[PDB]
């Protein structure tokens, strides 16, 4: 059902994702005979037989948590991006300015509202190093 | 018993080369508010400044900025001799150099932004 009435422009070496069946699944477009990039027509025979391969160590996984796993808190996630994104995107420039950044951000709320999730998502999406201390 | 040995107090004016004096001390000391004075300090280090007037300034005290105060090796409550010197001429070549700690962020120009 994925490529039917879609004609999705694909390229050699891209990872794509399909949802359905109480599980998400990954694939990688390994080889195109009109190399490298094309549009999947009904002409294309699609080889789906073989071994599921290993990852490269710098392939960013899709089971990680990003900003699309969080719902219902648009405003607060905007505030945390404004506080945090600039001092971690541009450390050298921001050191060269001479302004102090924030250094202590206390998230609080009732139990079960997704605070560990928000911190994990900001860490994955900025790409900073992340160390977790548990109480 | 000389009227030129003076003692530093806190500064009110914001300039880096302006000292202040009260008017009877200037009139005794033969100074006008356009003069160019010479100031001696500890470890034989001296400085040159433009004097102006004040009424909130006392006679036993001179008011100077922190930049002049640190170029004389003087702290608050120390002794400094002042003397008029119209022996100051103009210049031809003046060679300046930044100090290494304050210039670690910016690179590029320094003449037109700062000194101009
Ligand atoms: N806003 C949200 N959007 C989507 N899923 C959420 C949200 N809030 C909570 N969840 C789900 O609830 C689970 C538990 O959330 P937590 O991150 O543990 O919240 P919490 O702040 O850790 O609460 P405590 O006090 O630590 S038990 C998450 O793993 C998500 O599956
Ligand atoms: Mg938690």
């Amino acid at each position: 059902p994925y490529f039917l009435e879609a004609y999705r422009p694909i390229r050699k070496g891209d990872i794509f994702l399909v949802r359905g069946g109480m599980r998400a699944v990954e694939f990688k477009v390994v080889e195109t005979d009109p190399s490298p990039y094309c549009i999947v027509a009904p002409d294309t025979v699609i080889h789906c037989e073989g071994e599921p391969i290993k990852r490269e160590d710098e392939e960013e996984s899709l089971n990680e948590v990003g900003y699309d796993d969080i719902g219902g808190c648009r405003k607060q996630l905007a505030q945390i991006k404004e506080m945090v994104e600039l001092p971690l995107r541009h450390p050298a420039l921001f050191k060269a300015i001479g302004v102090k950044p924030p250094r202590g951000i206390l998230l609080y709320g009732p139990p079960g509202t997704g605070k560990t999730l928000i911190a994990r998502a900001v860490a994955n999406e900025t790409g900073a190093f992340f160390f977790l201390i548990n109480g | 018993n000389r009227p030129n040995r003076l003692i530093v107090d806190e500064a009110i004016n914001e300039d880096n080369s302006v000292v202040s004096l009260s008017q009877p001390k200037m009139d005794e000391l033969q100074l006008f508010r356009g003069d160019t004075v010479l100031l001696k300090g500890k470890k034989r280090r001296e400085a040159v400044c433009i004097v102006l007037s004040d009424d909130t300034c006392s006679d036993e005290k001179i008011r100077m900025n922190r930049v002049v105060r640190n170029n004389l090796r003087v702290r608050l409550g120390d002794v400094i001799s002042i003397q008029p010197c119209p022996d100051v001429k103009y210049g031809k070549r003046i060679h300046v150099l930044p100090i290494d700690d304050t210039v670690e962020g910016i690179t590029g120009n320094l003449f037109e932004v700062y000194l101009k």
